């Protein structure tokens, strides 16, 4: 009954996001898994890392997935550094003091592009749903948001306090207006989607999907559709892939590249005026040798463009970014799928590549692994043995997280450890079981065609004295280690491919998974078929022995781990859990308690004598491949397909009152400014407005109309019931000064005229008491102008009527035959007047 | 030129695009089939009497020359096959193959089947050869030899056209019933079963994009399919009786289609064009679109008028009409740039905006607004014309009787206002 | 005459004449239009 938090990460060098370069060559910054590494380019050490408040495995740590580094981008001015992560969230680091310091959740996405001046203090985000939200970092607020792309974003450029052009996957290109805060122009880019978008002051590059970039005029015109952005170029024939980044430097020459998906990335040069004037005059003696100058104008793009050459990386990339000097060397700090950063230079004289190919250093790739780890295995509380796909086994150690030494094996699923003499055993997807040392030369044997086909697992008893293996040829073979050759003492026949072995620790059983679903157990030596385990729907993939050899755990690609007893097997407990398919089950050392990894990327911790779930880990996001525990301490190792190893150590006024209070208020400020005009009228000092009004930016004539119409419509009688009569008053200035704001009276006639004939008709017997030459000539303006509303409205209705009865008897009279008899004319009109149903009882 | 093997003793030649006809006599009995090579200027015309005969072709001096001829045995010929040429010009060999149980193979004969044939099909590597029969199979054997290299089993109830997908390299072949079957050459086992069909297909081919599958049909029609999950893409119903004979240009996807009738028709793909055409309403489209919110926030009631009437967006132009109206509040009745608008307006648009101002005139909130525009309508345009237009006397109909309520409804409201007049009278009678 | 549901599919249109059509609407709007078409189908 122990916690347990992780302490280590390992093995990724770079992940699924950008990386930003700083000068000193220099160092380069990328990110980790909801961590980002940064590092010299000499040498290749971690220099710094940054971490969260508290470690992933506590408690208060949200059982979810810990969000990955998506996108960083740092101001070397400022030296702040910002870096937005897949659930969009967006935090700011330092590099001196590296704390994180406010923080951002606009997005609900993945976050993609991340521009800010840390001049202007203004970061602007673009995430993978459709809005781009501005943020100001003094103002720490969310600044404004423009949304209205219907996909994600992906291109993006900001100029100024002026404009914003960003492309979208909705493969169009919009052009934001940032002062009046709205999108003032748009044009489809590609047929289907566009990811790049480079913004030289003249030309705007954006790349499609079909090998195709497109070349782009840029202006501040006045013009409403062209002007400001025009298509003057298409340039074909990049790669067959698609074109995800553009990137555009200078020292004058300038350059740029597009980096595309697969192994390659292709520097274009643009050349300069006088090289301009050569190609539009050979380009005119090719017209001498109007419709050959609009081809001409049709070559434009080649005209103006100028392929460099490309840089063929390794098997894919990631990203990369520019480093220039001289103007005669260039480079990119590139980094790729699998964890490797290179450093590409090219030497160049402005015209001439100079070399039949880049020249590839300042690589790094030693403390990752270039590939995903199949296994895993620990070396008696000192050292681990990982290995990989690409023959990569590795040797590390707890203390200083470095490697030791590396070898080459081919495609590798086994690795275990003999202990004396610290040796390493590994079996591949080639029949083929190798061996390698760690102190004296790399590799000792390669027992070749050991089986025929993929061999699937191996183990050894505790002496280390024979391997047991187990192969897809339906085969399990025991080995002997013979003083340091191996023979094949015995080989077992089966029935199904093998998926499974594992030697109990007191060399007492032996127990075989089998593909048709099942799990034998026999007698280490004897070989008797002691028992069967039955009954799990799909093939197990792992089974373990407790230390005392009692009770044993097997776990299946179904989802459920069945503990079953070795007194007389008999299954103790089915247990679901781990949504997609469990990988891998270890014990404790000690007793009862094991853990469980699988194919949904949670690493569970269980007891077994009360079955239960103690612990829920959530370091990783990718498929968990391997665990292993440790063989005394109690450490734990797990290690999966994000190429990531993780090490695990153990601690309400009603309707009434509310117009009442809104006359009030609006009435207040109508007789302060007519105070004010009378005042001014003697002139020949303004009153301030009111705090609502300039809050809604409403004209206070306009707020009681709102309160009007925010009174539902079955309470306004009871309304103009229950205020007095100085409201009363206030209601009939307010409707002259409708009056004299026109517009509003015919926007909303109906309902100003039934509360006025409504309040006078309660309240006439006082109004009539009064004596007032105010109430008498508000009173006639009030009438002249309700009968001339009124009327207006009246005509309008009265001219239709006719007009439309008169086109309708003009059309009748024109189309319709007049039968003269009677009858025959009755029965036509009844035949073809229109008919309509009704359900009535008898 | 198109080369047809009709019921009659005489190969035919006609342009496609269609009058003129070329008629060439080589035998006294009808054509049975016929096959062209790749490249034009070969072909082979199997008849009901057993001459089979190969023709060059001559685009220079129009000839047609008959120069191979092949008696071969006592039945009729039914199908022939050549499948490539050698750079000379001499195609290696014709396989031809019978009324009777036998084939041939004779350069520039074993059993087959039961019952009779249907068709032969070559291989584009020119080694294998393919041969069905109404006996529920098919069969093929090598070129260099008459040995069997392989035959594909069994049916309901028959079997009528058999092909080579070149690029995939599959054997397809309509059935006797209403399906087609398509084989592979590793294992020659079930890879597609193609249904969907009514009575019989008698022609399965593939198309020039590799990837879809044609079958004609019995019951007078045509389906076109992509091969990748069997699912029906196109149909096509010109023909009116039956299906017979279905062939294709390759470089520009043309295909032809006869029946047993005389109707005879020529599909061509365009559906590039059809695209391209769709992208460019979409790039107009979205383009005054934007320009419709431009000139809406900014203003200009005419030009966003125009351009959402021809759009049709309702909701916008109601708000057009309502701003206009709110601004020349201030015997014009709107903008009078709008009103000339209106009055060069047409006639489906006038269809439409009346449809749209009845909409609006039901309730009586924005009854004023379709007042406005129906009397502009009125004041601007020609009474004749209106009552000529189609369905305007429906929609004034539909639009009558709630202006009469809505008219009642104003009138009362005057009347009440009257109690605003009586009320001057007293108080002016009291003081 | 009352007013129907609309003639064609790209446009909505309500029991009070108010037209729209389906290339002039917000996500937004969008969404709380088909909760509202959603309900009134639910019961009705």
């Amino acid at each position: 009954y122990q916690r347990f938090e992780q302490a280590a990460a390992f093995g990724v060098i770079a992940s699924n996001a950008n990386c930003v370069w700083i000068p000193a060559p220099g160092q380069l910054i990328t990110s980790a898994l909801e961590d980002v590494n940064i590092w010299d380019i000499k040498t290749g050490d971690l220099v710094s890392k940054l971490s969260d408040g508290l470690p992933p495995g506590a408690s208060d740590a949200r059982g979810a997935k810990p969000a990955e580094c998506t996108y960083l981008e740092a101001h070397k001015d400022t030296d702040l550094l910002a870096v937005g992560y897949a659930d969009g969230v967006i935090k700011v680091w330092d590099l001196m003091s590296k704390t994180v310091l406010l923080n951002f959740n606009g997005h609900k996405a993945a976050i993609t592009l991340l521009q800010f001046d840390g001049t202007g203090t203004r970061l602007i985000s673009g995430s993978k749903d459709s809005n781009i939200i501005v943020w100001d970092l003094v103002g720490e607020v969310g600044l404004y948001k423009l949304r209205s792309h219907k996909d994600s974003i992906t291109g993006f450029w900001c100029q100024g306090e002026d404009w914003l052009i960003s492309t979208s996957k909705d493969g169009m290109i919009k052009l934001w207006d940032l002062k009046t805060h709205q999108c003032i122009e748009t044009h489809i880019a590609h047929t289907g989607e566009c990811w790049g978008l480079a913004v030289k002051d003249d030309l705007l590059i954006t790349t499609g999907t079909d090998s195709q970039v497109k070349i782009w005029k840029l202006d501040i015109e006045n013009d409403k559709m062209g002007g400001k952005l025009t298509e003057m170029g298409i340039f074909e024939k990049q790669s067959k892939q698609r074109g995800l980044k553009i990137e555009f430097i200078t020292n004058k020459t300038s350059f740029f590249y597009i980096q595309n998906a697969d192994k390659t990335i292709e520097t274009f040069r643009i050349r300069k005026e006088e090289e301009i004037a050569r190609g539009l005059k050979k380009r005119e003696k090719r017209l001498k040798e109007e419709e050959i100058a609009k081809s001409i104008k049709e070559s434009y793009s080649s005209f103006i463009l100028h392929p460099f050459q490309t840089i063929r990386s390794l098997y894919k990339i990631k990203s990369a970014s520019w480093t220039t000097v001289s103007s005669s060397k260039l480079e990119l700090v590139l980094t790729t799928s699998s964890n490797t950063i290179e450093y590409y230079s090219i030497p160049y004289e402005k015209r001439d590549p100079t070399s039949p190919a880049p020249l590839k250093t300042h690589t790094i790739e030693l403390q990752g692994q270039r590939t995903d780890v199949r296994s895993i295995d620990i070396s008696d509380d000192n050292k681990l043995l990982a290995t990989a796909s690409n023959g990569s086994l590795k040797i590390w150690n707890i203390k200083t997280h470095k490697c030791i030494r590396t070898f080459e094996c081919g495609y590798a699923l086994t690795c275990k450890f003999l202990p004396g003499g610290l040796l390493v055993i590994l079996g591949t997807r080639n029949g083929e079981l190798q061996l390698f040392d760690l102190a004296s030369s790399s590799l000792l044997d390669t027992i070749e065609d050991a089986h025929d086909a993929a061999i699937w697992s191996l183990d050894l008893t505790s002496d280390g004295k024979r391997l047991v293996t187990g192969s897809a040829d339906k085969t399990v073979k025991f080995w002997d280690f013979k003083v340091l050759k191996l023979h094949h003492d015995t080989t077992l026949e089966l029935t199904d491919d093998i998926l499974c072995v594992r030697v109990s620790p007191d060399d007492r059983y032996l127990a075989i998974s089998l593909l048709d679903n099942t799990v034998k157990v026999f007698f280490l030596d004897s070989m008797k078929f002691y028992l069967s385990l039955y009954g799990h729907k799909l093939p197990v993939l792992s089974i373990d022995i407790s230390f005392d050899s009692k009770m044993i755990i097997t776990s299946s690609a179904d989802k459920n781990i069945k503990i079953w007893g070795l007194d007389f097997g008999d299954c103790h407990k089915s247990l679901f859990a781990h949504q997609d398919s469990i990988m891998n089950v270890k014990f404790l050392p000690q007793s009862h308690n094991f853990f469980s990894c699988s194919k949904d990327a949670v690493v569970k911790y269980w007891d077994g004598e009360k079955f239960e779930c103690i612990q829920k880990l959530y370091a990783h996001q990718s498929e968990v491949w391997a665990l292993a525990v440790a063989t005394d301490g109690g450490f734990v190792v797990s290690s999966s397909h994000d190429h990531s190893i993780r090490i695990w150590e153990e601690t309400s006024l009603k309707a009434g009152e509310r117009l009442m209070e809104a006359l009030d208020l609006g009435i207040a400020e109508i007789e302060g400014l007519e105070a004010y005009n009378r005042d001014m009228k003697l002139w020949q000092i303004k009153p301030q407005g009111n705090a609502v009004l300039i809050a809604v930016n409403k004209t206070p004539e306009q707020y009681i109309m709102d309160t009007l119409l925010r009174i539902r419509m079955s309470q306004l009688e009871d309304a103009l019931m229950v205020m007095p009569f100085s409201y009363v008053l206030k209601f009939l200035k307010f409707i002259d000064t409708v009056m004299q704001n026109k517009t509003l009276l015919h926007s909303h006639l109906p309902l100003i005229c039934k509360n006025l004939f409504f309040i006078i008709k309660f309240n006439h017997k006082e109004l009539v008491s009064q004596k007032n030459e105010e109430l008498k000539l508000q009173i006639n303006r009030v009438k002249t102008e309700l009968r001339s509303a009124l009327k207006s409205t009246e005509d309008d209705l009265g001219f239709n009527v006719q007009g439309l009865k008169f086109v309708k008897q003009q059309w009748n009279l024109r189309h319709n035959y007049e039968f003269v008899d009677e009858y025959d004319q009755q029965e036509k009109e009844s035949n073809s007047a229109r008919k309509r149903v009704f359900g009535t009882v008898i | 030129k198109l080369a047809l093997a009709t019921n009659s003793p005489s190969l035919r030649i006609i342009p496609v695009p269609p009058l003129d006809v070329e008629i060439y006599e080589g035998h006294e009995d009808l054509l049975n089939s016929l096959d062209a090579t790749e490249d034009g200027l070969w072909i082979a015309t199997a008849s009901k009497d057993n001459t089979a005969i190969v023709w060059r072709y001559n685009e220079n001096s129009c000839k047609f020359d008959i120069y191979a001829k092949y008696i071969g045995h006592s039945a009729a010929v039914t199908a022939v096959g050549l499948p490539n040429i050698v750079s000379k010009g001499y195609p290696e060999f014709l396989l031809t193959a019978s009324n009777d149980l036998t084939i041939k193979k004779w350069i520039i004969t074993r059993h087959a089947h039961e019952k009779d044939i249907n068709a032969l099909s070559v291989s584009p590597n020119d080694s294998i050869f393919a041969t069905a029969s109404y006996d529920k199979t098919c069969k093929i054997w090598n070129l260099e030899n008459g040995e069997l290299e392989a035959t594909l089993a069994n049916h309901k109830r028959g079997l009528w056209d058999v092909s080579f997908c070149q690029y995939d390299k599959l054997l397809a072949t309509s059935s006797g019933d209403k399906t087609v079957k398509i084989w592979s050459l590793d294992t020659f086992s079930v890879m597609k079963t193609l249904e969907g069909h009514t009575n019989a297909v008698q022609r399965c081919s593939f198309i020039n994009k590799q990837k879809q599958l044609i079958s004609c049909g019995a019951d007078g029609l045509i389906k076109i399919w992509d091969c990748s999950s069997g699912e029906c893409l196109k149909t096509l119903d010109g023909h009116n009786n039956r299906l017979w004979a279905l062939s294709t240009m390759n470089d520009g996807d043309m295909i032809v289609s006869a029946d047993a009738d005389g109707v005879f028709q020529f599909w061509k793909d365009c559906t590039e064009q059809e695209i391209e055409e769709e992208q460019e309403k979409a790039k107009l489209q979205v383009e005054q679109e934007q320009s419709l919110q431009n000139y809406m926030s900014k203003g200009d009631w005419t030009n966003a008028f125009l351009l959402a009437m021809t759009l049709d967006h309702p909701m916008r132009l109601f708000n057009v009409l309502k701003r206009a109206l709110g601004e020349s509040r201030s015997e014009v009745i709107f903008n009078e740039e709008l009103d000339q608008a209106i009055s060069i307006l047409n006639d489906e648009q006038l269809i439409l905006l009346m449809k749209r101002c009845r909409d609006w005139n039901t309730n009586a909130k924005t009854h004023t607004i379709a007042q406005r525009t129906i009397r502009c309508i009125l004041m601007h345009h020609n009474i004749a014309k209106l009552s000529e237009i189609p369905g305007m006397v429906k929609i004034v109909d539909a639009i009558i009787p709630y202006t009469q309520r809505h008219f009642t409804r104003v009138d009362n409201l005057v009347e009440q206002s009257y109690i605003l007049d009586y009320a001057l009278v007293e108080m002016d009678k009291l003081f | 005459y009352n007013v129907g549901k609309a003639e064609k599919d790209g446009e909505i249109r309500l029991k009070n004449g108010v037209a729209m059509s389906k290339e002039e609407l917000t996500r937004e709007d969008k969404n709380r239009l088909r909760r509202a078409l959603k309900r009134k189908r639910s019961k009705a």
